[PDB]
């Protein structure tokens, strides 16, 4: 199954132009992008999807920035990308739900707003 | 080459136990899962449980009520499924299978026979008769499997072998037919040949 | 605990026709977690379609999935009399696995009556003090038939077991055994032995008999 290097919480301000929230599969094996599955769970709700088999993405209204580099997935870089119009309204445990192929695994990473 | 080898069948009385491995090849065992998934004899899958071939974390099926033990052996790639205090509810053909999310390879399955009854040997009778038909009647065998040829191979065609059916006496019985020109009754001899493997049977009978 | 509902629980098709096989999930799915499987009689399941949509590799275009949230669905566009199996469909959910009661997809032909033999127990058997009277019912379709046996034209009732074949590869077609069961002197006690079948192709019942001793 796979690992990652969790990171606990990451933090955002007004300066942030874009947030990004980490995740690192630190044992993925796949050699085509077509065996990885990616999900983003903020409240029980799938926030992005991407079906490495389709080379879909598909996210709700309120995350319609929400997206990942797809380029950087088969090194285990499945990180979100939002812009910050998306974040501030969406703030807490999101959850990153990487699959591949028949292997999954999950980490929590908190999203928190700080102020100046 | 993927591939997941299973032990041979087995027969067990009720309140005893049963191992089943699971040898695997073809892959690195410790980077995926392992998934147990059994099917009573004319019944739907039953999944049963998940075991981490790294970790030997396991998740067990609540209804197995604990009685069943999950264990890997990294140094032989090897997965075992162990059920104890068997009834007859546990009548099913067991699997393992790969995958955690899914599941992509699937073993050869086990036959895990639970009854009280002791193992026997058939008693095989003759059924004799434009088309006419004839067989042998394969009764009072337990455990099975049964295999029913018609000369040695020779004839296939028009040839039914039953699925065995299990009698109240907690013995199985089955019939295979088949079919014939009328004319071809005196050129033509027909013998079956039935094999009980777990009594050592070999039987050969006209008809 | 995720239930999966599936149905329908048969489905008999013509071949080159389209089948549409449901599964419902009494909760929410994302669409990597649901996975269909196909198993031919006596044979290890064999994984279709895993995340919904994505068939394995050798496994035909015939076979797409479709589906979200508490809806998919297995869709076979021209079936195959290969195709003939039991298919399910399996969920994986926040350490949780189920599957589905499965759906049985059969080849529909042409009706065709059964041709019924009937069999007088062995002289041989009797000296084991049981007596096996075995009717067949040989390459029909549909496989829904009634077997009834009577004893010096009396209906039986609670003596008699079935068994029946596959589905044929070549025709399609179904047979069926039925085999009566009677101690030595009850069998010794009575004449007649009629075997009356029921079937969709037959007008009216056939009967084949035999008289004990002959
Ligand atoms: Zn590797
Ligand atoms: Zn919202
Ligand atoms: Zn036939
Ligand atoms: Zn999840
Ligand atoms: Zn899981």
């Amino acid at each position: 199954q796979l690992l990652f290097n969790k990171t606990k919480s990451v933090e955002f301000t007004f300066c942030n132009d874009t947030v990004v929230i980490p995740c690192f599969v630190t044992n993925m094996e796949a050699q085509n992008t077509t065996e990885v599955y990616v999900k983003w769970k903020f409240k029980g709700r799938d926030i992005y999807t991407f079906d490495g088999a389709l080379n879909k993405s598909t996210v709700p209204t309120d995350f319609s920035s929400a997206k990942i580099e797809v380029s950087q997935l088969l090194k285990g870089d499945a990180s979100l990308k939002m812009d910050k119009s998306d974040a501030v309204s969406h703030t807490g445990n999101y959850t990153c739900e990487v699959t591949e192929l028949t292997r999954e695994g999950e980490t929590i990473i908190e999203l928190k707003y700080r102020v100046v | 080459q993927v591939q997941l080898v299973q032990s041979g069948a087995e027969v067990k009385k009720p309140g005893a136990s049963v191992k089943v491995s699971c040898k695997a090849s073809g892959y690195t065992f410790t980077s995926y899962g392992i998934s147990w998934v059994r099917q009573a004899p004319g019944q739907g899958l039953e999944w049963m449980g998940w075991i981490s071939a790294y970790n030997g974390n396991t998740n067990y099926a609540q209804k197995l009520q604990g009685r069943v033990t999950m264990t890997t052996d990294t140094s032989t790639s090897t997965a075992y499924m162990e059920l104890r205090s068997l009834r007859s509810d546990d009548t099913a053909v067991y699997y393992c299978a790969r995958g955690t999310v899914y599941f992509d390879y699937w073993g050869q399955g086990t036959l895990v026979t639970v009854s009280s009854a002791s193992t026997k040997g058939p008693s095989v009778f003759p059924l004799a008769p434009g088309t006419a038909a004839l067989g042998c009647l394969v009764k009072d065998y337990f455990p099975e499997p049964v295999t029913v040829s018609w000369n040695s191979g020779a004839l296939t065609s028009g040839v039914h072998t039953f699925p065995a059916v299990l009698q109240s006496s907690g013995l199985y019985s089955l019939s295979s037919v088949v079919t014939v020109p009328s004319s071809s009754l005196g050129t033509q001899t027909y013998i079956c040949n039935v094999n009980h493997k777990p009594s050592n049977t070999k039987v050969d009978k006209k008809a | 605990e995720i239930v999966l509902t599936q149905s329908p629980a048969t489905l008999s098709l013509s071949p080159g026709e389209r089948a549409t096989l449901s599964c419902r999930a009494s909760q929410s799915l994302s669409r990597n977690h649901l996975a269909w499987y196909q198993q031919k009689p006596g044979q290890p399941p064999r994984l279709l379609i895993h995340w919904a949509s994505t068939r394995e590799s050798g496994v035909p275009d015939r076979f797409s999935g479709s589906g979200s949230g508490t809806d998919f669905t297995l869709t076979i566009s021209s079936l195959q009399a290969e195709d003939v199996a039991v298919y399910y469909c399996q969920q994986h959910t926040q350490n949780t696995w189920t599957f589905g009661q499965g759906t049985k997809v059969e080849i529909k032909r042409t009706v065709a009556a059964p041709s019924v033999f009937i069999f007088p127990p062995s002289d041989e058997q009797l000296k084991s003090g049981t007596a096996s009277v075995v009717c067949l019912l040989n390459n029909f379709y549909p496989r829904e038939a009634k077997v009834q046996w009577k004893v010096d034209n009396a209906l039986q009732s609670g003596n008699s077991q079935e068994s029946v074949t596959e589905q044929d590869s070549k025709d399609s077609t179904y047979s069926l055994s039925s085999t009566l069961t009677l101690s030595k002197a009850d069998y010794e006690k009575h004449k007649v032995y009629a075997c009356e079948v029921t079937h969709q192709g037959l007008s009216s019942p056939v009967t084949k008999s035999f008289n004990r001793g002959e």
